[PDB]
């Protein structure tokens, strides 16, 4: 799992200018934390009741 | 046979309270419409737009951002985006499909809690762990272990959720018709097909609230439907 | 099935909320009363 | 017969005299006001809801009063305390309250709480008899009728006449058979079912008198 | 259409074209020229008979169906239709289906009540209009009765109401004979149609009980 | 200057598209401090078992609780 995160990063690194990360709004990059807090806390209490 | 010999015809739409009015979103034109928002959660949202922050190292100061305006979004407009079709959460016509969804699953289940209980014998709860440990139908062994059935029920439905998200007309995700109404029966605009809505409604809302009897009486008495049945008229 | 010690803290987050409801109605009480313009 | 000058009266044919305020144009009106504590004509639209008041309560209290001792001693159903006098110490016992002692029903054990409930219910009922509410607005304070007269038993006047009166009557008696129960009650500790099963076993011996009475003194 | 009009067929067959009533036209369903008798030639008369005839059909076709299905059924114990009304009595008392908890009737005055008060108000409704509509047909109001809307056309509804008389008449014949076959066999319909089909030259009327009728 | 594009990228777009969004004045506030009051209210009493402040009957809180 160590060598195929390090391989993700050097790709998430590289290609750094997606579309996902800019505000529609005013094409800058932001992040809708509120939203991406929702999203993963769901997984995390998915998880958690998967345990 | 004018009739009013054994009844008291009352003029009016009817609602949930003998007294009281229609909010303003709530116009009456979707089936089952009872005037029903008391929390307004139907009723237009509003919004206001935060500009974004200033998070530049380049500069001397980096104020947050200020509101740039409020806006109402409009809602019900459903778009090609497949994780998030519909424009707005809070909109009536997307309420509307999660309750009808909602309710064609409860009647689903309330009927299916029902039969299972009174073929099998074991609670619609209990049914479920016996099951796990031995697939089983009517009293028939299936011929699938669990693990191949748990990976197949998620395929199935996902194909079938993924089938049913395609579509773009509001209306239209709420009353497909075409192969799901083989019949005819409320396939135009006439006021059958408003009457049979109101029916399908009615039934969808009685079985959520029945199903929400099911579960609960299995958490505090213990047993199923039928069982929950017996167990009371014993109780007298 | 309380125990008299799950009492005490039952009533300690009672009069937890007293004190605080007493603190916040003196502040709202005088804020009101002493406004600025 | 019940309505105008013509209405029957109280003393039947020995009423005579009858006050002048006691006319007809109102349900129950038989011209007794001997005591003439309705002279006033505010204080007589008063007096005139606190009876229809007075008189549903004790209408639904009379049958309610009945019920779970008729239940109990025909053996419909098993009840923690059948008689009324003694229904409220039910939630002073192990199993609380249980409705038709089924022990999935209602299932109450804090006194407290179906005290709270009741003034909040209550409070909001009563405001909404004198104020309107969910239920309507307010048109008669004692004669609601809409969403409270669903069936239409009412809705030919001509018929309302008549009805208020048997309601009045109905009422009337209500109320006196249930003061009857506080009475009957206090001189006899069993419940107003047990003494009438007790009158008619043996009326000459079971009655007021022949039995309590001197004791009372 | 073939089944009005002068054309009609009739219950006579063949041996029916010179013996006809006047007053039986071809207009109303279930039209076989059967009146020999002197019944229905005043139309007061034959407009009453004509709806009785129908509530009669529904309710015999209710009946036959429900005279049949819990004998045919099991948890119900196969009971017979004129033996059913005993269960109330029983210790369990009336649990739908078999399944206990369903309505566990055991007070026959309350089932009437109920029956009684619900009952004034449907029939009172059907005679005289109410909620469910008024102003329509006496015998087909349909509407709230037609949800389905299977008669809207006018030519539909008149061969589905020769349907419904058909099916009622034969309803009704029917059930007449479960009345005597109990009265006579003793045991349930479904019960003498199967011992005919067992042995029918040895389980019928006239090698069974028609020796004893007399 | 738009960005690069991917199947995925545009799939998750929706989720990252209200950055600023926000309900007029104070929102769920109100109810946010219920729900904290409650979880302070609860971490108090778990707290109370582990500290032996709260003695309930059933818990034994030791070691012998594996028995
Ligand atoms: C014909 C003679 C006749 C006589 C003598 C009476 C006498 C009486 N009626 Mg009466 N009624 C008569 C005919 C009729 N009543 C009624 C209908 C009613 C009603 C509806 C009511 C009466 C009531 C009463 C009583 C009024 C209050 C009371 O207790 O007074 C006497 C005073 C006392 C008892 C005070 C305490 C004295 C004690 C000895 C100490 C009273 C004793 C009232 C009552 O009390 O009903 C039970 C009442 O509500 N009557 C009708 C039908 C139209 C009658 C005839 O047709
Ligand atoms: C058309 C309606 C109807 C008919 C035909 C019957 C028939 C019968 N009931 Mg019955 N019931 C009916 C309605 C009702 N029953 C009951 C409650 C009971 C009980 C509790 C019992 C019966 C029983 C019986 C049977 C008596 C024993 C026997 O073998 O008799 C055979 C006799 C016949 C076949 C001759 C009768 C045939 C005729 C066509 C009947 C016509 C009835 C009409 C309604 C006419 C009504 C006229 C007036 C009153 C309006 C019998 C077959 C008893 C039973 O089941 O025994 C085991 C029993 O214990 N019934 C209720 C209230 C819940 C009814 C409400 O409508
Ligand atoms: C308002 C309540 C109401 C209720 C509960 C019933 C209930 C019933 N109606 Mg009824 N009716 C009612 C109102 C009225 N009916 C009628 C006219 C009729 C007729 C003409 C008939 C009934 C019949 C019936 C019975 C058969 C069900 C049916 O119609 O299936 C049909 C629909 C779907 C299956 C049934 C128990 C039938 C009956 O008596 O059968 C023996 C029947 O033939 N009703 C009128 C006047 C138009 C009504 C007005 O309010
Ligand atoms: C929301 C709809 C729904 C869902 C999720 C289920 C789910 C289930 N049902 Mg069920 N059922 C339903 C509706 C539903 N049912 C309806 C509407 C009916 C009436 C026809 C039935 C009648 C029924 C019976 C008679 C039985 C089940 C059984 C079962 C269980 C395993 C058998 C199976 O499904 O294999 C796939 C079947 C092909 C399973 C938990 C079985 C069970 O409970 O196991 C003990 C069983 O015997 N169901
Ligand atoms: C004029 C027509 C007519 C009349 C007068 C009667 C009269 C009667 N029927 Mg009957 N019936 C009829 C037509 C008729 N039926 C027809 C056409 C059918 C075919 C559908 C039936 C099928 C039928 C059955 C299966 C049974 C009766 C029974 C009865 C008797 C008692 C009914 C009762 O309990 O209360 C009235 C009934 C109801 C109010 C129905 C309640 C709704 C049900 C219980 C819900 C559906 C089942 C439910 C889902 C079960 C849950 C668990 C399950 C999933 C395992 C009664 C004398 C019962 C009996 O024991 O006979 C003595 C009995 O079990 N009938
Ligand atoms: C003045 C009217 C009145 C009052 C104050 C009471 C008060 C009471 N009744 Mg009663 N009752 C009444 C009228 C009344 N009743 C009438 C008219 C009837 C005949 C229908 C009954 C039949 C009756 C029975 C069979 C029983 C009681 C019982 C009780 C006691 C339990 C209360 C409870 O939990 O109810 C329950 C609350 C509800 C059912 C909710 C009400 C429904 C709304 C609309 C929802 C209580 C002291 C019980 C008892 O304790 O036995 C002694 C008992 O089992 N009552
Ligand atoms: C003069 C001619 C005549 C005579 C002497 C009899 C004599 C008798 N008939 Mg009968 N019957 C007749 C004509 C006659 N019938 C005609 C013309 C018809 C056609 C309508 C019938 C139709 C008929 C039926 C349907 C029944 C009788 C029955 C009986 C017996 C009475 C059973 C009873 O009630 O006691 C006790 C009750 C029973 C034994 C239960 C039945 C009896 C011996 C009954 C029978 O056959 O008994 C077995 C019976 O069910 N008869
Ligand atoms: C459990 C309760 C949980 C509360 C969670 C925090 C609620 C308040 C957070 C934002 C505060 C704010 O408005 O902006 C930050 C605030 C307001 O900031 C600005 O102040 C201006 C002053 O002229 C104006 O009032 C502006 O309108 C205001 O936006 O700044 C401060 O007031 C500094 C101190 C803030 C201390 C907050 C303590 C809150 C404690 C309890 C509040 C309870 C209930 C609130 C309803
Ligand atoms: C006319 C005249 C004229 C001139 O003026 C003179 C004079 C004399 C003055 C007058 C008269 C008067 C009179 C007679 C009065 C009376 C009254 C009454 C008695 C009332 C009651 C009244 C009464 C009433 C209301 C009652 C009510 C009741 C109730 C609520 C009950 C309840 C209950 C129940 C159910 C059961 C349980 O377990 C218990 C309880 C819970 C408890
Ligand atoms: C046409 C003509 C002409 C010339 O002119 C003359 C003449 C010849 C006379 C004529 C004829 C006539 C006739 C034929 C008649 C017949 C009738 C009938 C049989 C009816 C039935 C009728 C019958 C009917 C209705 C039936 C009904 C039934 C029912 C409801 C049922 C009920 C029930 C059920 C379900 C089940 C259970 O367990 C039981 C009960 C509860 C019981
Ligand atoms: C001193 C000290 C400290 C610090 C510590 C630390 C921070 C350490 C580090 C640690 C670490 C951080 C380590 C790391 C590791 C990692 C590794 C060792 C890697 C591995 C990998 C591999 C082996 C490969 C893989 C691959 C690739 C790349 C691709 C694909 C394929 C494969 C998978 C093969 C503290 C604080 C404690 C305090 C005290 C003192």
């Amino acid at each position: 799992l160590s060598g195929l995160l390090f391989a993700a990063s050097i790709w998430h690194w590289v290609y750094w200018d997606l579309e996902l990360f800019r505000d529609p709004r005013t094409s800058n990059p932001a992040l809708d934390l509120p939203k991406i807090f929702g999203i993963h806390l769901f997984l995390s209490g998915l998880l958690c009741f998967g345990f | 046979r004018s009739g009013g010999a054994g009844y008291r015809q009352y003029s009016g739409d009817a609602l949930w309270l003998p007294n009281t009015e229609r909010p303003a979103w709530l116009d009456g034109s979707l089936p089952g419409d009872r005037g029903f928002d008391p929390l307004g959660l139907s009723r237009p949202a509003e919004y206001l737009q935060i500009d974004l922050d200033e998070l530049d190292q380049n500069a001397a100061v980096n104020k947050a951002g200020g509101v740039v305006g409020a806006f109402t979004p409009v809602a019900d407009q459903v778009s090609t985006d497949s994780l998030a079709p519909y424009s707005e959460v809070f909109g009536l016509q997307r309420f509307r499909e999660c309750e009808l969804i909602h309710g064609r699953w409860a009647m689903l289940a309330c009927l299916g809690a029902l039969v299972q209980e009174g073929v099998t014998g074991d609670s619609w709860v209990a049914a479920q762990t016996l099951v796990y440990n031995q697939p089983q139908y009517a009293g028939i062994d299936l011929p699938f272990d669990i693990y191949t059935l748990a990976v197949l029920n998620s395929v199935l439905m996902g194909g079938v959720e993924l089938f049913r998200n395609s579509e773009l007309d509001p209306e239209r995700r709420c009353y497909p018709g075409g192969a799901f109404d083989p019949l005819n029966l409320a396939s135009d605009d006439s006021e059958r097909t408003q009457k049979l809505r109101e029916a399908e409604i009615k039934h969808a809302r009685l079985a959520m609230v029945s199903f929400l009897g099911y579960t609960v009486q299995a958490w505090y008495t213990g047993e199923g439907a039928l069982g929950s049945l017996n167990k009371f008229a014993n109780g007298f | 099935a309380a125990t008299p010690s799950l009492n005490n803290l039952i009533g300690s987050v009672v009069a937890g909320g007293l004190v605080l409801a007493a603190i916040a109605g003196a502040i709202t009480a005088v804020s009101n009363f002493d406004s600025i313009r | 017969e019940f309505y105008g000058p013509d209405r029957v009266k109280f003393l039947g044919p020995f009423s005579g005299n009858t006050p002048s305020y006691l006319k007809g144009e109102y349900p129950g009106d038989y011209g007794w006001d001997t005591a003439g504590l309705s002279a006033d004509p505010e204080t007589f639209a008063r007096y005139r809801e606190l009876e229809v008041i007075h008189a549903r309560w004790a209408m639904l209290g009379a049958l309610g009063c009945v019920t779970p001792e008729l239940l109990q001693r025909n053996g419909a159903a098993n009840f923690g305390e059948a008689v009324w006098f003694k229904a409220g110490a039910q939630i002073f016992q192990e199993g609380g309250l249980d409705y038709l002692g089924n022990p999935n029903l209602v299932h109450a054990q804090s006194i407290v709480a179906i005290l709270l409930t009741q003034v909040v219910l209550m409070g909001l009922i009563e405001g909404y008899r004198v104020n309107g509410g969910p239920a309507g607005e307010v048109v008669d304070p004692i004669y609601p009728g809409e969403a409270f007269d669903p069936l239409g038993l009412a809705d030919d006047p001509d018929t309302l006449a008549e009805l208020k009166v048997k309601e009045i009557k109905n009422g009337r008696l209500a109320m006196v058979s249930m003061f009857g129960f506080f009475i009957q009650a206090i001189v006899t500790g069993k419940g107003p079912v047990q003494n009438l099963s007790d009158h008619l076993a043996s009326p000459s011996t079971d009655n007021f008198y022949s039995l309590y009475a001197k004791t009372l003194a | 259409s073939q089944w009005y009009g002068p054309d009609r067929p009739k219950f006579l067959g063949p041996y029916s074209t010179n013996f006809v009533p006047s007053y039986l036209t071809g207009e109303f369903p279930g039209d076989y020229g059967w009146d020999t008798s002197g019944l229905s030639a005043d139309p007061a008369t034959f407009a009453r008979y004509r709806e009785i005839e129908v509530i009669h059909a529904r309710w015999a076709m209710l009946g036959a169906l429900g005279c049949v299905v819990p004998e045919l059924l099991d948890g119900t114990n196969h009971i017979a239709w004129f033996k059913a009304g005993a269960e109330i009595f029983g210790d369990d008392g009336i649990q739908y289906l078999g399944i206990p908890g369903l309505i566990n009737a055991k007070s026959i005055v309350a089932t009437l009540i109920v029956q009684v008060v619900l009952m004034s108000y449907v029939e009172g409704y059907r005679v005289n209009g109410g909620p469910a509509g008024t102003g329509l047909d006496a015998v087909y109001p349909g509407g709230n009765f037609d949800p389905l809307g299977l008669a809207d056309d006018p030519d539909t509804l008149a061969e589905l109401k020769v349907k419904e008389i058909k099916n009622g008449r034969l309803a009704m014949l029917s059930m007449f004979g479960f009345f005597i076959q109990a009265i006579v066999t003793g045991e349930g319909p479904i019960k003498n149609l199967n011992d005919h089909l067992a042995d029918a030259s040895a389980n019928n009327f006239y090698a069974l009980y028609a020796k004893n009728l007399a | 200057d738009t960005g690069i594009s991917t199947p995925l990228g545009t799939l998750l777009k929706p989720l990252n598209s209200e950055y600023g969004k926000v309900a007029p004045g104070w929102g769920t506030t109100v109810l946010m401090g219920i729900f904290m009051a409650l979880f302070a209210v609860f971490l108090v009493i778990i707290l109370e078992i582990y500290n032996s402040s709260v003695l309930l009957d059933d818990v034994t809180m030791s070691w012998e609780s594996l028995a």
